[PDB]
């Protein structure tokens, strides 16, 4: 009942197997190259049934060295990855193989990597905030509990020291658990990650699954598949709130795009699969809260040409609650985390979500960074003589207000050795809201450097 | 030397063995698809008639498609192929340093044979996520600006992008040719072996590449990988992955190799010819599904061993050319996406006599300062702020009036340090001396001299030091940092040479 | 005070300019990859 | 073991022989065509053996009247060309035949017109100015002696007139031989040509070998070939300079890909052939100089509709030593000849080798034009007088430049009713240096349009009311 | 088509319907996806004709 | 071809002829219609080779 391989092209095989024992469609199938230097198991996974019993899979690993007529063996189910607590604090790549420990969780409990989403029913119909701490994504930029949040940011920005700051927050203030997504990752930065994770001490806390760069398009396509599935076991069956972070969702778009050229079937708009918005969806809706639990998500996202009518992101987008914006202004100033309040946005900061004093504090902290941002080409060309009297109060009020968006935050302990904050939503409302109204204008400004609530904001005046 | 091919003639000698043939159904424009050969492996290599090499790419039921390495007009219908049991391999040693050769390891100099170590496949798989360890060596290249603004760290993946006659391959050479004075320093731990892979390059534009190199005395450690554009399609897609095998074999021996892929965009479209000719689906711009996976799992290969494996490094230096400086091409897009970071060359910037032509504003190196020195790290921290803010206010350059005293000063310094970033062709410097050169940017050293002389002042200045107060690239070079005692002496001899100095105008420099 | 009027309505009006071009450009950028590929996959077709 | 027509699909035949018949690749075979009013023998180049014993070949001349079944000659080896001494002074076809005098040559020696390119242990880089005359060349774009030369250019911008001065500059005093190829160009340029090399003398000294834009892709495609050929031997034989002129090498590549979607191939990015670039790389590589033998080849390429990014003059850059860019820009302003300075290069335009004086200069007006480019359009939106005053005294200097870079072409004469001029390398490079640092700013821009060297300048201004 | 015929049905039967389409856009991506795997030759936007 | 072979007939017996196309395009058209129609290979704007 074993079929033999009868074409290769490249990633592409065609496999034909006897009448009877025609695998399903997504099954995972077992080939062996066996010649010395290349000898490896070879994975592939059902894309087509091409008829007269045979089927057309898409290599997981590079076909170099495959022969003509090579037994071909139907694991009777679609990539399955290790499930449970064990997976926590370990690398895998796309197929549930442990990378730091190879053989390590091949007796946990497997999943599919192929499920649906949650029942029409099951979904809840009212969308909730996820309190992180964070003053400033708390107020600017509320992060959707079930919802994706879009990151965009240079190097050098804190987007890693964000990431672990997310990891430690959902691991301690909500209990839960993370999984990152290495979609098209570099091995250095892979091995990079991984390194400061055991560093950081938060791997424990942490489960990677990494499709590299230089894996054929199925690995980089399944590998979000495969992240998510662990998320979900987490989320249905451990009751967790999982946070799950991809890096890049346009790359598992991309990895999309080169398996259906490599199927023969004919680009859409822009040369991207036909089915884009399809498998962009069937991704995204596997992220959402379901019975009480949640899986929030954490995007990179790339922009091609920095066109945002690009069908990548424009599709992406469509499915993206928030938006985080790193800027290397932001962070050249120290304040940490380096959010760029004005570029940065989320869906649910209105009246209706979030209540109207929220809304209100948030738009006229935005209003004067706004005006403060303004004022800034002036101030830089001719110097801050020229500005108004009221000019200048309100450039005092905006740099005590951004300064104040700045936070102490847990995964900056190891570098600056004091511990993190949590400021409460509430607090951090009452706090801004004083600030806009313009009384603590008369605090020095270093005074509202890495703090957090109104408590330290005094201590810190105390001392200074 | 009758007695070289005699000595070949009375060792020569076959023996018949029992051999899985094909034969040749139809050959045309560098592909041959032959019958038969049921055994024959993905890639396997494939011998016809006449010395003729093939590479089994496509391999159906009904024949074998076959990329043929060379010499395709001697493909007949009806040929014998032979297979021969073995993927694509080079063979690999310390031999192949000086030499040229083609994209099979065969010398194309015309020096005789090369004495091969070992042999080593072409698809080896890269190292592992586990046999690494972070980029923290620096990798110099003597370009101030590279050097100071996007750092190159030994295992990085650095892409040097832009349009034609930007200075790309000036920079590689110039990276090379950086390279000597850690060679004749003997120890293995700052040796460099460099691998210069020619793509689609005219013979005489290798030529010249070689003699620049002769020149530097660089071809000592550096071994060329050519596939000129007369070559088949075959070889110019495959002499990456033999520079890429051969530097690998020097890398897990503990060696650091840096290779140059000059450029990546010409094997992309001899890849695309070889796909399209073997009737492959095509995408955008016609490339294949897989042109992508080529260019990455080429560029993955270059990594930083961890200590368990040698802790030897490869650093890479794909060139890719862009048209109309169209980033957002497929090529370019996706091999900007594979790399660690981007120098983007630009022609305006060359015409205004910004040469090296690197746009410093997108420019950006993922490693950063993890791949600099201590003292680079002190003195080149201020250089992007201050060529932002330059660029910020350079629209204000005839209201200087206007501007208040701290935006003027802004704009002075920043013509100053956009001179300074100037560096003449086929001249690296040596990593203290643009320590030293940064130094007299950044700390405001250069303020007193005309902007037009602050080149040649700093040219002179490094020479007057190393003539005279060596000590200072001493203390740098050993330490790697500039030290308080240091950076008073250098101060000290600024200023007295700026008193020997005498402008361009005539004005005095002092003070 | 009517020049930096003058100068401030003309910068917005250049802003709105290089929006409205950048649309422009990007819409024939994917205008033209789309032509690339129908024209080259009904090449392929046609030899297929 | 002859063969017979099988399919006939306008250039593109296939034709099916015995088996062990089947002839190599790019053999030469011969057909009849007895229709009496297009009655002619047909030549066909073997393209590719399509299996049981069928070949695809590409006709050489118009297959209109053909027959399937008519017999298939094989002539056992490829497309030969005469070569020797013999082909100078007269007028050949992509064939071998000669046009001028039907039947000459066929008794010299033969070369087929398929070589490979010379080994890379032969060749030696070259680094040596050729000097022109034209003040633009020589400055910008110094041409190499025993280098690659090519203009560049959309339709109409002067490629050819440009050729043709380059002919009466160079070849009109050269001690060797010239090859001039005319690929796929207007019939009347070829005797346009012709009689001019007649009427200079130059004829003696010359092998022109003309495939014309009415021939079918295949001549088109082979016409440069036989033309290399014939430049070979001469490189490598009688071991003398040669001139190569080249007109148009681009009508090469679209040659190539006229048949290419007949040939059976999916065609590549821009409609051009997957096979685009290797092509290319075999014809350009035979046309070089190797040690102790120089091959000066000029060649003219045509840019699709001006579109320097288009796949085929993008992949014929890399095989030049020199380029002189047209622009359709620099033409629409009636500056001739049309180069655009800030676009073109030259390898040898470095201080090592043409020196530092000139070198400064060209650098100097290269940075003064790209700062004059990045000027227009602020001057076209908001005028000049909102420039700051360094910025208007570059603007002045700036125009001055790109007038002075004209300059009135021998070639030109017919066009203009001017005769030409010549500019010596120093007169050009001190002009420059003058006008660099302003010591012609006194005069009127229209003073520096179209004349030689400084003493034709003095007179211009002089004619229209200035002084220097 | 489904809610249009839902909604034809009480059209046809003397009732008032208003019918939303949230929304089209999605639909003819859907169609242009599905007429792309039939390999029906696109048009303007990769669009079927 | 029509009319330049009319043309040709005089040219070739020593008289002047003006031959005027209006206009080329629309022939390019429908050259290309004929071509498609015995389905030749397309190349750009399905124009043939
Ligand atoms: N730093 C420099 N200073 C002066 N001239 C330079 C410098 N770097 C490069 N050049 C010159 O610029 C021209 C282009 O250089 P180079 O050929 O290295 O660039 P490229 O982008 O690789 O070109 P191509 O497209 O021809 O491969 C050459 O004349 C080179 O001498
Ligand atoms: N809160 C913080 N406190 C101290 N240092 C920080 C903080 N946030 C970021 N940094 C510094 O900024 C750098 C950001 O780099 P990384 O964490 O890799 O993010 P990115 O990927 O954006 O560069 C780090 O090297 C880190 O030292
Ligand atoms: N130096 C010149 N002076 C005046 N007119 C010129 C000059 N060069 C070209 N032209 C005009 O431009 C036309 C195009 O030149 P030509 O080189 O024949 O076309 P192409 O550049 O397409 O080869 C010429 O016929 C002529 O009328
Ligand atoms: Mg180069
Ligand atoms: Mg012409």
């Amino acid at each position: 009942t074993a079929g033999r391989v009868v074409r290769i092209t490249g990633p592409v095989v065609d496999v034909e197997f006897p009448r009877g024992s025609v695998p399903e469609l997504f099954n995972a199938l077992h080939a062996e190259i066996t010649f010395g230097a290349l000898a490896k198991t070879l994975t592939l996974e059902v894309a087509q049934h091409l008829g007269d019993s045979l089927v057309r899979c898409i290599s997981m690993q590079p076909t170099d060295g495959l022969v003509r007529g090579v037994e071909v063996t139907d694991t009777g189910a679609s990539i399955s990855v290790p499930v449970g607590d064990g997976v926590k604090g370990h690398v895998f790549n796309a197929l549930g193989d442990c990378l730091d420990d190879p053989g390590y969780g091949k007796d946990f409990e497997h999943w599919s990597i192929h499920r649906k989403p949650p029942a029409f029913s099951d979904l809840e119909p009212r969308t909730e905030m996820l309190e992180t701490g964070l003053k400033v994504v708390d107020l600017l930029t509320p992060y959707v509990r079930g919802g994706k949040i879009a990151l965009f940011g240079g190097a050098g920005v804190g987007k890693t020291v964000l990431i672990q700051e997310m990891i430690n927050r959902i691991a301690r203030n909500f209990g839960g658990t993370s999984v990152f997504a290495g979609v098209g990752e570099r091995t250095r930065e892979g091995n990079d990650l991984w390194v400061e994770l055991a560093d950081a001490n938060v791997l424990k806390d942490t489960a990677l699954v990494f499709g590299q760069m230089d894996e054929p398009p199925g690995t980089r396509m399944r590998v979000a598949l495969s992240a998510l599935t662990m998320a979900e076991f987490f989320r249905d069956e451990q009751g967790q709130d999982v946070l799950l972070f991809i890096d890049n969702i346009f790359r598992f778009t991309q990895a999309g795009s080169e398996v259906s050229t490599l199927l023969g079937r004919m680009p859409s708009a822009v040369g991207y699969q036909p089915t884009l918005a399809d498998e962009m969806g069937e991704l995204q809706e596997r992220i959402t809260s379901t019975r009480g639990r949640s899986i929030t998500s954490m995007q990179a996202v790339y922009v091609p040409a920095d066109d945002y009518t690009d069908p990548a992101p424009a599709t992406t987008f469509a499915h993206l609650d928030a938006t985080t914006e790193l800027s290397r202004a932001v962070f050249s100033k120290g304040i940490f985390p380096a959010v760029d309040p004005l570029a940065s946005s989320s869906t649910i900061l209105d009246p209706a979500i979030v209540g109207d004093e929220h809304y209100r504090v948030a738009q006229e902290v935005i209003r004067i960074l706004q005006r403060y941002k303004d004022l800034q080409d002036i101030i830089a060309i001719l110097g801050i003589d020229e500005l108004s009297e009221e000019d200048k109060q309100l450039v005092n009020r905006a740099r005590r207000i951004e300064r104040f968006l700045s936070q102490n935050m847990m995964a900056a302990e190891q570098f600056t050795g004091q511990p993190g904050s949590t400021v409460p939503l509430k607090e951090t409302i009452e706090a801004f809201d004083k600030l806009t109204k313009g009384e603590f204008d008369h605090l020095p400004e270093q005074a509202f450097f890495l703090i957090g609530g109104l408590d330290d904001l005094a201590k810190k005046a105390e001392s200074l | 030397i009758e007695g070289a091919i005699e000595d070949y003639v009375s060792s020569f000698s076959a023996d018949t063995e029992r051999e899985e043939i094909g034969t040749v159904i139809d050959a045309g424009d560098g592909i041959a698809h032959v019958e038969g050969l049921p055994s024959v492996m993905t890639q396997e290599l494939l011998e016809f008639p006449g010395g003729v090499l093939g590479v089994a790419l496509n391999l159906d039921e009904h024949s074998v498609g076959a990329v043929i390495l060379g010499e395709f007009e001697k493909i007949e219908e009806g040929q014998q192929v032979k297979r021969t049991g073995e993927v694509l391999s080079v063979p690999v040693g310390d031999a192949f340093l000086g030499r040229v050769v083609n994209p099979l390891g065969q010398p194309i100099d015309g020096q005789g044979d090369i004495a091969a170590e070992t042999r080593r496949a072409l698809e080896l798989q890269a190292p592992s996520v586990v046999q690494r360890q972070s980029v923290s060596e620096p990798l110099q290249t003597g370009i101030k600006a590279i050097d100071a603004m996007t750092p190159i760290g030994r295992g990085q993946r650095q892409l040097i992008i832009g349009d034609r006659k930007t200075g790309k391959t000036a920079v590689c050479v110039d990276t090379i040719l950086n390279q000597r004075e850690a060679w004749l320093t003997g120890d293995p731990k700052q040796q460099v072996r460099c691998v210069y892979v020619a793509i689609g390059q005219k013979g005489t534009t290798i030529a010249s590449v070689k003699r620049a190199l002769e020149e530097g005395g660089a071809m000592e450690y550096t071994t060329i990988v050519a596939a000129p554009a007369s070559d088949a399609a075959g070889f110019k897609w495959l002499a990456p992955y033999t520079g890429s095998a051969i530097g690998q074999h020097w890398m897990y021996n503990g060696k650091h190799v840096l290779i140059v892929f000059d450029d990546l965009s010409k094997q992309a479209d001899a890849y695309r010819a070889i796909s399209l000719l073997l009737r492959r689906p095509p995408g955008r711009e016609a490339f294949p599904g897989d042109v992508f996976y080529l260019h990455s799992r080429l560029l993955e290969r270059c990594a930083k061993l961890s200590d368990e494996l040698g802790g030897g490094s490869m650093t890479g230096l794909p060139i890719i050319e862009t048209k109309a400086n169209d980033i957002s091409a497929f090529i370019p897009t996706n091999v900007i996406s594979i790399t660690d970071g981007q120098c983007f060359l630009e022609s305006d910037l060359f015409n205004q006599g910004v040469r090296p032509a690197i746009n410093v504003g997108v420019s950006v190196s993922r490693v950063g300062g993890a791949a600099q020195i201590k003292a680079m790290k002190e003195v080149a921290g201020s250089l992007r702020l201050d060529l932002s803010q330059y660029r910020e206010l350079e629209a204000f350059a005839a209201f200087a009036s206007d501007l208040d005293a701290a935006s003027k000063a802004q704009l002075d310094r920043g013509a100053r340090l956009v001179e300074l970033l100037k560096q003449p062709q086929y001249s690296p410097l040596a990593v203290e001396e643009q320590v030293v050169a940064i130094f007299l940017g950044t700390q405001g050293h250069l303020d007193s001299v005309p902007v037009e002389d602050v080149q040649r002042f700093e040219s002179e200045l490094l020479e007057h030091v190393k003539a005279s107060h060596s000590d200072i690239f001493d203390g740098i070079r050993e330490t790697k940092k500039l030290s308080e005692e240091a950076e008073e002496k250098l101060v000290s001899v600024i200023n007295e040479f700026k008193k020997g100095f005498q402008a361009s105008d005539g004005s005095s420099v002092v003070v | 005070a009517s020049r930096r009027r003058a100068m401030k309505s003309a910068t917005d009006n250049a802003d709105d300019l290089i929006k409205a071009l950048t649309l422009a450009a990007n819409r024939e950028r994917q205008a033209q990859i789309t032509q690339e590929i129908s024209e080259i996959v009904g090449g392929a077709n046609a030899l297929a």
